[PDB]
């Protein structure tokens, strides 16, 4: 997160960490229930040299606020048993970037792990509202991340205007959030973690996932993220959540 | 092969994934870390410090 500061202890207890093996963190998720997080598929392709899709290569922390502390009271270390990927996702488009992780043991709800609620199959995340990103990624485009979970406010951007942005790039799986005027924006090591939007009770809902960037916070390039509604069906129909 | 493998400028590319790779820089003979996000990447990108150094040692 470029732009953003501290997260509070437990502000954010469904912000989870994944780490692979001999290479630390690479993605965040989000929990969604005792049993699941939700992703993004660009993090789990099976390359070249190592297996990402196996998910036997993957531990996830949860309530974890300082990467230096792992072991820190109330971190909840666990392995994975499923990574299940869109089946429409497009490595090459990014579209459909989002993925179902499912954990070998479930979690245990505290003061600080807790899921993030999700949004209805029709509910509409409205242009201009103000909305959290959070993620462990870099703080500049091209440098170092950050031990403690970083938090930044950004704007949903209208869909034409992204479009026109970033052409021959954006498609209906897609939103842009961030700010016209740069500054503010998720980065490198921030992808599939959530952003989370305070809705009409006062609760956090699931907004979409933390997907791609041209460059981080510059002007009119706003961050792009898969949308979350769209998916509810899908999720249930894996998952049971 | 040369070209692309060692020669290549590193690319981080647009995906927001901090996966730590290693490029060949072959203005100073050495691997070097950077972080890959993951997606549309280069060949001049390696899993580890060894592959990249028996990949590309001696290259200019
Ligand atoms: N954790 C309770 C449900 C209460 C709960 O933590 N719900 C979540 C998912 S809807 C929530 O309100 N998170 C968003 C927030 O705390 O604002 C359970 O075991 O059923």
């Amino acid at each position: 997160v470029v732009g953003g500061t501290d997260a509070d202890e437990g502000e954010w207890p469904w912000q989870v960490s994944l780490h692979a093996l001999g290479q630390g963190h690479i993605c965040g998720a989000s929990l969604i229930s005792p049993n699941w997080l939700v992703s993004a598929a660009h993090c789990y392709i099976d390359d070249r040299g190592f297996r990402y899709s196996d998910p036997t290569q993957w531990t996830a922390f949860l309530g974890l606020h300082d990467q230096s502390q792992r072991s820190a009271p109330g971190v909840q270390e666990r392995r994975l048993k499923r990574i299940i990927s869109h089946p429409f996702f497009n490595d090459f488009t990014f579209d459909y970037d989002i993925a179902l992780l499912e954990l070998e043991k479930p979690a245990e709800y505290s003061s600080m792990v807790r899921p993030i609620c999700l949004p209805d199959a029709s509910h509409v995340f409205p242009a201009g509202k103000a909305i959290w990103v959070t993620g462990w990624g870099h703080t500049q485009y091209g440098g170092t991340g950050a031990l403690i979970l970083q938090k930044g406010e950004i704007r949903v951007i209208q869909q034409t205007t992204c479009e026109n942005l970033l052409p021959q790039q954006i498609t209906p799986r897609m939103m842009c959030v961030g700010f016209l005027s740069g500054g503010v924006d998720s980065c490198q090591g921030d992808s599939g973690g959530p952003l989370s939007s305070v809705e009409a009770d006062g609760r956090i809902f699931q907004a979409g996932v933390v997907s791609w960037g041209d460059g981080c916070a510059q002007r009119n390039k706003p961050g792009v993220y898969t949308r979350l509604p769209l998916f509810r069906d899908w999720i249930k129909e894996n998952t049971g959540v | 092969q040369t070209e692309d493998y060692c020669l290549a400028s590193n690319k981080v590319g647009r995906c927001r994934g901090s996966f730590p790779r290693w490029y060949y820089d072959p203005t100073e003979q050495i691997c070097k870390s950077f972080v890959y996000g993951g997606c549309l990447g280069n060949k001049n990108n390696y899993l580890r410090e060894e592959e990249c150094i028996l990949a590309c040692r001696g290259v200019q």
